[PDB]
């Protein structure tokens, strides 16, 4: 039985579908905000969580969640990456930005492997919620609730998989295993993100204006 | 950490 | 089915088991090397692997494999970790030496959750075996096979859980969802290591040691 | 010659003088801002500077200016530093909190040598004035002038030394050769700051705060 | 009077004159070794220092010393950089390597400012020795000797300057002030150097083989 | 925008 | 060359 | 730190 209906997570995924190379990701902040949060509300029981938790989970997942989205989006594209904002990206173009390192991995560890299993929106959505319902986030008022919610998402997603492909008896684990790949790609961006502010210097110590 | 983002996400549930 | 067996992987973990906090991990580099290299050949289907790919996989898995281990070992103690060096680190010390951050993520994200589910050595070994067989590893001569050894392990791992533990029908997935934790802590560790070198003594640029 | 005066720069230093170790520098951000902004307008020829370049220079000099100061203040004490926050850090604490590295470079490379030469407030101020007038600063509307204010300060600084101290005829140069020390410690500090953020709590990617 | 003859430092400079963009600096290691050390021996009294100190100073200065060389070398080139190995480098080419950040600064803070003062080989050599005789290096058996030697180099270089250009009464300070610029450019490379090994991963944790 | 804060002190 | 060391243990 | 570079520089004073 289900009370984390896959149909709902599908509905949520669909609801948010979109309707200098590097520098172009950064100013998109506002639309990403809306896309993350409108999506999250549409996961069952997310809204039931104490409001103060809701903030953490999103804060926590921000990266991986965005990355998970564009990767799938680009299973259309050829050796490229499509952003929520509609601009495609190419290896020569990216490497001429030092993000070649992300780009490679995005493509060879996510974009291409999703292309490979013909990953679908329900599946992607579910993995996305699993990422969201991340009970290891700091400051959760109650790690355990999130644990439970996490557990339901993957319970239904298992059941889903089995149903739709009784032949591929590994797709569920296959899916779960895209996750460390996704978590590390996220940190790798922060590493770039950070090295850029730092090395760029130029306007580098703008850490003031943290209560300054 | 009551950070000026926390706030903007706070409102964002419900309106921008 | 054991086209890739389990109690052997237990045996494997059992073989390699042992019968200033930073330095101690940079002491034992030889031992970890000992521990780690043997364990791999004792993994069914592991040695049949081209000698070259045997390599990539040990190189790539080094940290995690090695972290997963001490994590599971410290289930045994409240408040600390136990290294293969037959020594045991403490929260106060680690903190005092400026790795409190990494220290805490291990206990909160890996030990406590391993305890909380009371993970056992077949489970441990099986997660590891997963980590070892990593298709996303760079420069695998034959990768599209390595996926299979993985495909083959997690499968067998579904069973062990399914019998030993049928009250919990998602214990399996609960198991896989510690892998992201393990990556991220694997890279965090790596980050510290690069940092310490960097604020390191003038003996900071000794890279010149590559020398060819 | 005082086409750029000295005892005034002393007066300047005198004006701004005050009549868990990390946080304390991230407390006082407001005060340092106080201290630092006034001092600049009290530098001859400083305010005549285009309002825009006034800015670049405070932004660029922030760290050093601020480090030079507490260094010179801790000449007063063996074994530690004294922050404008009216507090005083210790080798054991700093170490214990994982900034022993930066802590030590300050005492070995800046305090001890400032003590060893028994540097005074005209000297201090004059080095600072140098740091403040930095032509290499990014985006100076008029840079090729800023060099002149510098040209003009060090000159005046040759004299003060030349009279007050003619037994030592290279005390002047000895003075300038602490600037490299001060850069490097300025960037080391910056590196730590970026690091701590990075191994920082999930509240690590809050850059999204740039938001435009 | 002189006993750190500028003529000798000139002789040393001259003696070493030469007779994937990024990846090309790294394999040059062996010739750089020879060029640094054959140069150092030719500075007066360097050979008198305990042999164990000699190692440190070079180890310590390795970066800045190399950087100081190529910068001067390229005062010939236009908006480019010439390496000891003869390959020129261009901004478009470099930025297509992420070293754009060094390149800018090299050019705008060293290459161009040397071009500007028509810096010469004696002058460059002297600043180079000043960099070499760096008494802040860790482990010196006797910081003080180095201090003294440092002090002579800059004593003669002052005297030199005055002699050859009695009109430019600031050239000596001008010169000294190229130094923080040079020290920070050095660290900025290490920051890249490090971020490359790290992010590149690929063969990333090859820290083993530090006694492994 | 940090500039603002400085400017506001620079007057 | 780290490979070497591993290989030498891998046999 | 008796490091396998220390050595190669050591000899380098005098021959490669």
């Amino acid at each position: 039985n289900e009370d984390m209906p896959v149909e709902r997570i599908l509905e949520a995924e669909l609801a948010v579908e979109p309707k200098d190379p590097v520098t172009n990701i950064c100013q998109a902040a506002d639309k990403q905000l809306f896309t993350l949060v409108e999506w999250a509300k549409r996961i069952p029981h997310f809204s039931e969580l104490p409001l103060d938790d809701q903030v953490i989970l999103l804060r926590a997942g921000w990266n991986e969640l965005l990355i998970a989205s564009f990767s799938h989006r680009s299973i259309a594209v050829k050796d490229g990456i499509l952003l929520a904002t509609g601009l495609h990206v190419h290896r020569n173009s990216a490497h001429s930005a030092g993000v070649g390192a992300i780009f490679d991995r995005v493509l060879t560890e996510l974009v291409s492997k999703m292309r490979d299993m013909q990953m679908d929106k329900t599946e992607l959505g579910c993995l996305r919620a699993i990422v969201l319902f991340n009970p290891d986030s700091k400051g959760l008022s109650n790690p355990a609730e999130v644990e439970a919610l996490r557990e339901k998402v993957y319970a239904s997603l298992e059941a889903y998989c089995k149903h739709k492909y009784p032949e591929q008896p590994g797709r569920f684990a296959k899916l779960l295993l895209r996750l460390p790949a996704l978590r590390s790609i996220g940190l790798k961006c922060l590493e770039h993100l950070f090295f850029f502010k730092l090395i760029g210097d130029t306007p580098i110590d703008t850490f003031l204006m943290e209560m300054l | 950490t009551n950070m000026g983002l926390e706030a903007i996400i706070r409102k964002a549930l419900m309106g921008k």
